[PDB]
């Protein structure tokens, strides 16, 4: 997901500004629905929310928005078990022999005859909670097993959380309201009010151990891997307590990232490192955040936002609809270059010509040089060494670039790489004349709709997730509830979509209305006052009570 | 009962809920809810209730792709009575007020449902649901971030036996 939110400083009206732009499932769950809510004096609020809560997840209010994107903090640990050389059913704290304790449940099984029958199930759990056995890696052998505690199952906090989201005034409110209850779970918030104030929060529930700890409670082989693991067999090695926090044992708000700027804030799901390079963070809680190379989504929004140019809405609201695959960018170029230095290898020539003539982006009417492009891509991440300029943390936004296609032993690498995504490209079923959204669609009933966008992974801020499903990709997952929000002197001004539409039923009017306009990146105001809502040819009422 | 909404619909279906209190908010965004989503909202449920083997067999899925026995083992685990009970004792009024809206609001449109937005009429598992219903449900949206992500990990945790 992205979010992006812009203050006065560099505003073209002086002004907040948010983009909102979280990339989510488009079934399920998590599905985003919009609802605008209201009781008269004193909440007034409209955005998305996930199903079955009844609160506003994702919206704006008279003078704030705000949005999430999922965080790269921790929000459990593993605990690593000593077993009781004696009995793998017991595990050693402070060299003392535990007992696991064990949770049936029952669960209903309709069977083939449509009769059900009752499955008893044990869940082993220790101290921390419960076990789990990643086969090869987590196992449960006569030394070791691994426990894992989850610091939101103790959040009982939430709801209200959001609620009082709901009714936050401005971003100076909104950060008291969060920090206050600590209710946020797994993202972080990020908010910009008609004062012209832009806010990052790295605001959620985070395990919290005070910092000499660290050292002697990782597990060093798995925190490494970015697995958060600790020494389960010491009891010194659980986690710390500090009055402060609204929930024990978890991170107090003081020591929780916050950026509160004029310019603007950013994130698309990397740490918090640098939300505004101009004001990095730093020195937190490996669990909390750590300076880790950002991923192309958030290195082509910071090379769009940083400068002096004032930023509009068409601004932000191009940064999706444009579809530039940024990843391109990096090693596009010295492709080319080796294609032009292999006119000879008929295995490459149909590759070489379909990127030459890419537009370099995932709208409809891209070229199939995206598809070579993606599986090109997919081999090169599996090469070691192949950048020309490697990650420079020195150089963090312009770092990696190019291929090192001076080394030998790289140009043979990349141009067999090359190869095989050619050879897999044709081995489908895809003529060469198809274009992107010819491939990537999103089933209504018997018909599909072309959706434009691409993966995330790939660079492009519009992300769009497919999978292969009869002769076609279908979406599952991307840019779902867009929302962008101005604060003009009338009230403010929400413009955007709900990309797979408000109804999962095909029975609905509201099936894929929206979703023919996403087709189309034809966004629409998201009427918020009486005199919007009014003024909609389309409105209708009804009154119910019980 | 004490439960009234207003509700205004613009284009696109996108409704704006408007009440005196918690407990009609609630009832205006259950109702408004169940007219676009009711199916979806009752297959998530049977998922959080850990119910989907009883009701749709083993060789299943879930829509987050978990298979059903496991997927169910994973929330009749997360979601005991005595978990819901304590996460409800926690609940300020006003949130309270907000679900039992809500319950009564998705509920209310169940019992006049003919069909016209609801492909699922008549299916044993559209049923009128419960506060803890929407409690299951944050409580499964609540661990996305940790043991949710480790479900198929849990119910495969099983001591070893006698191998070398
Ligand atoms: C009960 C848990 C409620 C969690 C609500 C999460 C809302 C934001 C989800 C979108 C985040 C993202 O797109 O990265
Ligand atoms: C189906 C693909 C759509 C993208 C959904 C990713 C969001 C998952 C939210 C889980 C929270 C977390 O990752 O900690």
């Amino acid at each position: 997901s992205n979010a992006i939110a812009v203050g006065s400083e560099r505003s073209a009206d002086g002004k907040g500004m948010l983009l909102a732009n979280p990339h989510f499932p488009w079934n399920g769950a998590m599905r985003f629905y919009q609802m605008h809510l209201t009781i008269p004096g004193r909440l007034d609020v409209m955005g998305a929310s996930l199903p079955g809560l009844p609160v506003v997840n994702i919206g704006f209010s008279r003078h704030l928005a705000w949005t999430h994107t999922v965080d790269t903090s921790s929000h459990f640990t593993l605990y690593r078990l000593a077993l009781d050389p004696k009995d793998p059913r017991r595990y050693l704290v402070d060299g003392r022999s535990l007992p696991l304790e064990e949770k049936s449940v029952a669960i209903e099984v309709r069977g083939a005859d449509g009769k059900l029958s009752r499955v008893e199930h044990k869940v082993y759990q220790s101290i921390y909670g419960p076990l789990v056995v990643w086969p090869g890696k987590l196992d449960w052998n006569r030394s070791e097993a691994y426990a894992l505690r989850d610091a939101n199952l103790e959040n009982t906090r939430v709801l209200q959380q959001w609620y009082s989201i709901n009714q936050a005034s401005d971003v100076a409110d909104l950060r008291r309201r969060v920090e206050a209850l600590q209710g946020i779970p797994w993202v972080n918030t990020l908010a910009a009010d008609e004062q012209g104030n832009a806010l990052y929060m790295n605001q959620s529930v985070v395990p919290y151990l005070k910092p000499e700890l660290i050292p002697a409670c990782a597990i060093p082989q798995l925190v490494a891997e970015g697995l958060p693991a600790l020494q389960g067999q010491d009891s010194r090695c659980a986690w710390s307590r500090d009055p402060a926090a609204a929930q024990a044992g978890i991170t107090p708000a003081a020591q929780l990232p916050v950026l509160l700027r004029r310019d603007f804030v950013q994130n698309s799901n990397d740490s918090a490192w640098l939300t505004n390079p101009a004001s990095p963070l730093q020195g937190f809680s490996p669990l909390v955040s750590q300076e880790k190379p950002i991923g192309p989504r958030a290195r082509y929004a910071l090379s769009r936002l940083q400068g002096k140019q004032p930023l509009e809405a068409k601004t932000l609201e191009e940064m999706v609809t444009a579809n530039h695959v940024f990843s391109a960018d990096q090693v596009l170029p010295d492709l080319l270059r080796l294609c032009r230095d292999n006119q000879g290898e008929k295995s490459l020539a149909r590759a070489c010509a379909a990127l030459a003539q890419w537009d370099r982006g995932a709208n409809l009417d891209s070229g199939s040089g995206f598809v070579y492009f993606q599986r090109f891509m997919q081999r090169f991440a599996e090469l070691d060494g192949a950048w020309k300029e490697p990650f420079d943390a020195q150089r963090p936004l312009d770092t990696p670039q190019g291929i090192a296609l001076d080394r030998p032993q790289v140009a043979t690498q990349v141009r067999q790489a090359l190869a095989d995504a050619a050879a897999e490209v044709e081995k489908s079923g895809i003529p060469d004349g198809a274009r992107w959204g010819d491939l990537q669609v999103s089933t209504r009933g018997q018909e599909r709709i072309a959706i434009p966008g691409g993966d995330g992974h790939f660079g492009v801020y519009n992300a769009i997730q497919s999978v292969r499903k009869g002769d076609h990709l279908e979406v599952v997952g991307g840019t779902s509830y867009i929302q962008l929000v101005t604060f003009p002197e009338e009230g403010p001004k929400a413009r955007g979509l709900l990309a797979f539409s408000q109804s999962s039923d095909p029975r609905s009017p509201h099936y894929r209305d929206q979703t023919e306009l996403f087709s189309r990146q034809q966004w629409q105001t998201l009427p918020f006052s009486d005199r919007q809502i009014d003024a909609d040819p389309q409105l209708q009422r009804l009154s119910i009570r019980e | 009962t004490g439960l009234a909404a207003d509700i205004r619909w613009t284009a696109y279906g996108v409704p704006h809920i408007r009440a005196k209190d918690e407990r009609g908010l609630g009832y205006g965004i259950g109702y408004a809810y169940a007219r676009d989503n009711a199916c979806l909202l009752a297959e998530e449920i049977v998922t959080a209730r850990g119910e989907r083997a009883r009701y749709f067999g083993s060789e299943g899925k879930s829509s987050a792709e978990l298979d059903n026995l496991p997927s169910d083992i994973f929330y009749a685990w997360l979601n005991q009575p005595e978990a819901l009970q304590a996460f409800w004792q926690a609940q300020t009024p006003a949130v309270r007020q907000l679900l039992e809206g809500y319950a009564a609001g998705f509920n209310r449109f169940l019992r006049e449902a003919d069909g016209k937005t609801t492909s699922c009429l008549g299916q044993p598992w559209l049923r009128a649901i419960a506060t803890d219903d929407l409690l299951r449900l944050t409580r499964r949206l609540l661990v996305e971030g940790g043991v949710g992500q480790f479900a198929d990990a849990l119910v495969a945790a099983a001591p070893p036996g006698a191998e070398k």
